[PDB]
């Protein structure tokens, strides 16, 4: 799964997250188009209930979210990620920090990110957060999780003038956000 | 809420600046093709499609033509608009076709075989993008992926490390894939050159004939001859039957500011929107970023989210979403009013919510 976002100079935005599902998809190319083949047929409920179950013509439920943020009536914030259920609490995190704590987007994206799915019940953290804290959690009750990088936000951050401020997740190399 | 912040020169990290437009995406090249499709006039939607067929050649871990994803549009004049182009499962799919003979989910098939595919939605997604909200024609926005498959590029870090780790799972496991992304029996190195004369192929005649090179063409044939020779279910019936879907956002205010995200089929839209309801009754600025009571917080609000999506959520064209129940701000405050700062409510004592007194 990938996430891309774009701003243009007349102030129109786009946020788009596709996938093949997992990396390479299924690995398979359908015949001489070269075109790889993606397996998300695995995203249904192979036995969540009934509702995300597999059924002919059915779209599997996906928790891929583009977002974007109005401020003052304008487009303030488009942002987006790859990470399965993890895309939720990325996004969610993105928001957080650029409503409630006044990071600029490169700070908020460069923030190390935690993560709670109700099950696992675990408080699953990237590295990054004060020993301190997380011993004050676990004195909370939280199961703490120290894990693997979740996500690549790829954001733009529109200023109420037109200036635009964008930043690449350092967590995916190559990537990169460049304007004129 | 607090006053925001663009970045000032103190900061430790630095937003990239532009006056004019912008691309983020987790690709260098296929980035810079959307900065030139935006300096050559195209507006962020024409950019965004041109971005989108870039990733498929340079970045065929995820970017793609055989796969799906969701577009979120918002035009400076404020409609916001979300573009479902999620792959649809085939007309002869069947509620226990990835189970064994002990009634167990098989992974492999589901994951590794022909049988794992849903029909892709991208070039229709794109489409109906660029031919309501685009200024270009799509030939215009598909030369530059097109050239880059047919001239190739050099490989770097990221397809490298890539096409080892998870590449080899699965690539050299099928003659024609192996013979695009392997070299001298291993997966190409950093430094290679990727040439994709196929993929080219595909996207020249897709620029030629449109999108329905894909859903009733060539491309098409190609596609159901795959399935039909091993065991897969996508037909040619199920590519002409695709269509992508034009949906309305779901949406939310949190402290006067308004997030608009992709509606179900998407679960995070949601459950975004939910936890940021209920987050909205804590003063979270207080607490600041890293503190053990805003995670404690954000924490315990997640759960409570991912257990309503465990019950609720599903494709609704098939299932009714009681998204106004889960987006309900009185629903999200009885949330709130359980949380406690100073001891978390184990999963175990958490189900999904009771949404009757908030339809
Ligand atoms: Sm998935």
């Amino acid at each position: 799964t990938t996430h891309y976002s774009v701003v243009d100079k007349d102030g129109n935005a786009v946020a788009v997250t596709y996938t093949l599902n997992t990396t390479f998809g299924t690995g398979i190319v359908a015949g001489e188009s070269g075109i790889l083949l993606n397996n998300q047929m695995d995203d249904f409920s192979a036995k969540g209930g009934d509702a995300n179950a597999v059924g002919p013509n059915k779209r599997p439920l996906s928790s891929m979210s583009p977002t974007i943020v109005v401020k003052d009536g304008k487009t303030w914030l488009v942002t987006g990620s790859p990470g399965g259920s993890r895309i939720i609490t990325t996004v969610l995190q993105m928001v957080v920090n650029s409503i409630d704590y006044g990071l600029n987007v490169a700070e908020a994206t460069n923030a190390p990110r935690f993560h709670h799915q109700w099950l696992p019940d675990e408080l699953r953290v990237e590295k990054g957060f004060s020993p301190d804290t997380l011993k004050l959690l676990e004195a909370k009750g939280q199961k703490v999780a120290l894990k693997e990088a979740m996500g690549s936000t790829q954001s733009i951050m529109v200023g109420p003038d037109g200036e635009l401020y964008g930043a690449s997740d350092p967590r995916s190399v190559d990537d990169l956000t460049a304007g004129y | 809420a607090p006053p925001v912040s663009y970045g000032v020169e103190e900061d430790v990290f630095h937003p990239v600046r532009a006056k004019q437009g912008m691309v983020a995406s987790v690709d260098a090249t296929a980035t810079q093709v959307g900065v030139d499709i935006l300096k050559e006039g195209g507006n962020a939607v024409d950019a965004a499609v041109a971005v989108g067929y870039a990733l498929a050649v340079t970045h065929p871990q995820a970017g793609n033509l055989g796969g799906g994803g969701f577009m979120l549009i918002r035009s400076k004049n404020g409609n916001t608009t979300a573009i479902d182009f999620r792959e649809m499962a085939p007309a002869k799919a069947t509620r226990d076709m990835f189970l064994d003979d002990q009634g167990n989910p098989d992974s492999k098939k589901s994951l590794t075989s022909h049988l794992a595919s849903g029909t892709p939605g991208t070039v229709a997604g794109f489409s109906l993008a660029l031919d309501k909200y685009g200024t270009m024609p799509l030939n215009k926005v598909v030369q530059p992926a097109f050239k880059l498959a047919r001239d190739g590029f050099i490989v770097n870090d990221a397809l490298a490390d890539d096409l080892k780790t998870y590449g080899s799972e699965v690539l050299p496991n099928h003659e024609n894939s192996k013979a695009i992304f392997w070299k001298e029996g291993e997966p190409l190195k950093k430094g290679d050159t990727l040439v994709q004369a196929n993929l080219a192929k595909s996207l020249e005649m897709i620029a030629e004939n449109g999108p329905d090179e894909f859903y009733k063409g060539t491309i098409a044939e190609q596609i159901a001859q795959e399935m039909q020779k091993n065991g897969g279910l996508i037909t040619k019936e199920d590519l002409a039957a695709y269509k992508a879907v034009e949906r309305t956002p779901i949406s939310g205010d949190y402290r006067g500011y308004q997030v608009y995200s992709m509606p179900p089929p998407s679960s995070g839209g949601i459950h975004i929107v939910q936890i940021l309801n209920i987050l909205e009754n804590f003063d979270m600025k207080k607490y600041g970023f890293g503190s053990a009571d805003a995670m404690q917080i954000m924490a315990e609000a997640e759960k409570y989210a991912y257990a309503d999506r465990s019950e609720y959520l599903g494709d609704p064209d098939f299932v009714k979403v009681p998204w106004q129940a889960l987006t309900n701000k009185a629903y999200a405050k009885s949330i709130a009013d359980q949380i406690d700062i100073n001891k978390a409510k184990p999963s175990s004592e958490i189900r999904p919510g009771k949404l009757a007194p908030y339809e």
